[PDB]
């Protein structure tokens, strides 16, 4: 009804919203209806601003609690042309704090209907609440905040924190030891409902910004890429895990289900790292051989121990037999196979024949130690790996 | 930046003040001297 | 308790006594501020109802 005067009504609006906002006014002054004003307002990114400016102290409030969590809601549902408008209504509303279970609640459900507002508003309250987390600011809200991401988006909430993790990693300092603790915490109050698979998928995907396309140390990178790749594999195992994996130990049939498909996941995850390691680490970086084959090692888990605790000590000595034990129980793929062939058999990738062949052999033999009647643990079907495996004995017709 | 956000608070300097209507007020110091008066002691000490 | 969870896994989250004020569970009290407060001896015996 007033699309002529669009421009005229807001700035009109704009004006006693100013007014009535900067006028100084002790807590319980503040009104209800205007309040409720705002909130039939917030269609204006301006108004979300200049409410989630103060927004946090009029929740605080008592006396002001609807109508302040109705005006929440709106500015949520409002906040959809992700404009830097809503960036820092994003940075405002995760530097609130609420005391309240049911207020945390409210504000959870309100998170929610902000996420879904606009689509890049998961990246972005994913970075805003790393880098507080990062930083000494950490709010109390934080966690769960990332928790409700992950569960309104199961995948791409995952896919943006492991472009964020390549961006820290990327960064000058080592955030070795950040990111592992960070990941560490964020799955234990999350209670490891994430998808580990997707969180790697998100990791191994290239990054094509100049920012990455010119970083200096691109072999540090893919190193420690590796590195949290393999404290993801060891965060994978829940205490429900654990005792799957002691009841096999045992010879018990409880619950196996759950170690199996994590298994599968582990496998899966292990081919995709085999698979970027074979196609894109060499286009990022060219490592040094002795590198190269380490962090095969380490995908593979056939690396030492020591190497895994060295920079932070977590697992805890305990842990560490068990976890590694356990991940290194897992199936075989035909792709992990043909894949691990191809690159010992390509001498432009640094990986002797002889090391690749032995590499296969190690990992057979691990995966038919996890015999199982009820796994296809070693399926394949290609008759070609015969071949390959041949001529990797083949002599540069005499083979070694 | 105690003395800024008191004077952001509804706190009132002893210059400007009535000082007829100063007995109902509770009277405020800072490091020992005397800043001013505030009508509500409440609702600030908690915040603070 | 979930605070005393994060700090008993010291030397890997970084945790600190400084985190722990500002998470405002525990405060600096000098005397004066002491004068007008009671005081709980302990928590295991004397809140509890």
């Amino acid at each position: 009804r007033y699309e002529e005067l669009a421009e005229s009504v807001e700035e009109y609006v704009l004006d006693m919203l100013r007014d009535q906002l900067n006028r100084r006014q002790p807590i319980d002054n503040v009104s209800r209806n205007l309040l409720r004003l705002l909130t039939s307002t917030c269609g204006y990114k301006e108004v979300r601003l200049l409410a989630v400016q103060k927004l946090e102290m009029w929740l605080q409030n008592p006396k002001l609690t609807r109508p302040a969590q109705d005006l929440l809601m709106s500015v949520c549902m409002n906040c959809n042309t992700h404009g830097s408008e809503d960036m820092d209504v994003i940075s405002h509303l995760i530097k609130i704090r609420l005391k309240p279970k049911v207020l945390l609640n409210h504000f959870m459900l309100c998170i929610r209907e902000l996420l879904s507002a606009h689509k890049d508003n998961l990246g972005t309250t994913i970075k805003l609440v790393i880098f507080n987390e990062l930083s000494s600011a950490r709010n109390p809200n934080n966690m769960q905040v990332l928790y409700t991401a992950l569960q309104h988006s199961s995948e791409l909430a995952p896919k943006f924190l492991a472009m964020v993790f390549q961006d820290l990693l990327t960064n000058k300092d080592d955030y070795l030891r950040a990111s592992r603790a960070l990941l560490r915490e964020i799955i234990k109050q999350t209670k490891h409902e994430i998808n580990f698979q997707a969180f790697c998928l998100g990791l191994m995907q290239e990054r094509k910004e100049p920012q990455y396309l010119e970083m200096e140390f691109k072999e540090r990178f893919v190193v420690h890429i590796t590195d949290v790749l393999a404290v993801s594999m060891m965060l994978g195992i829940t205490a429900q895990v654990k005792e799957a994996g002691i009841a096999w130990d045992k010879g018990e049939k409880r619950n196996l289900e759950v170690l199996r498909s994590f298994q599968n996941q582990i496998a899966a995850i292990q081919r995709d790292a085999v698979w970027w390691l074979h196609t894109v680490v060499p286009s990022i970086s060219k490592l040094a051989p002795k590198d190269y084959v380490h962090c095969l090692h380490k995908v593979l888990f056939t690396e030492q121990p020591e190497t895994y605790y060295k920079w932070d000590n977590w697992p805890p000595e305990s842990d560490r037999n068990f976890f590694l034990r356990l991940c290194s129980e897992v199936p075989i793929l035909e792709d992990t196979l043909m894949r691990i062939l191809v690159i010992g058999l390509s001498r432009e990738l640094p990986l002797g024949p002889a090391d690749a062949m032995e590499l296969a052999d190690h990992l057979v033999k691990r995966a038919a130690a996890v015999q199982a009647d009820d796994v296809e643990v070693l399926k394949v079907g290609r008759t070609q790996l015969i071949d390959a495996v041949l001529n990797l004995c083949t002599y540069h017709n005499l083979a070694i | 930046p105690i003395l800024e956000f008191l004077e952001e608070w509804s706190m009132e300097n002893l210059e400007e003040i009535s000082p007829a209507a100063i007995a109902d007020a509770t009277k405020i110091f800072v490091n020992g001297c005397w800043v001013g008066i505030h009508k509500d002691p409440e609702q600030l000490m908690n915040t603070l | 308790k979930r605070h005393i969870d994060q700090l008993k896994e010291r030397e890997y989250n970084n945790y600190s006594w400084q985190d722990l004020v500002a998470s405002g569970v525990v405060e600096y009290i000098d005397t004066l501020e002491e004068e007008t407060v009671m005081l709980a001896m302990t928590p295991d015996d004397l809140q509890e109802k």
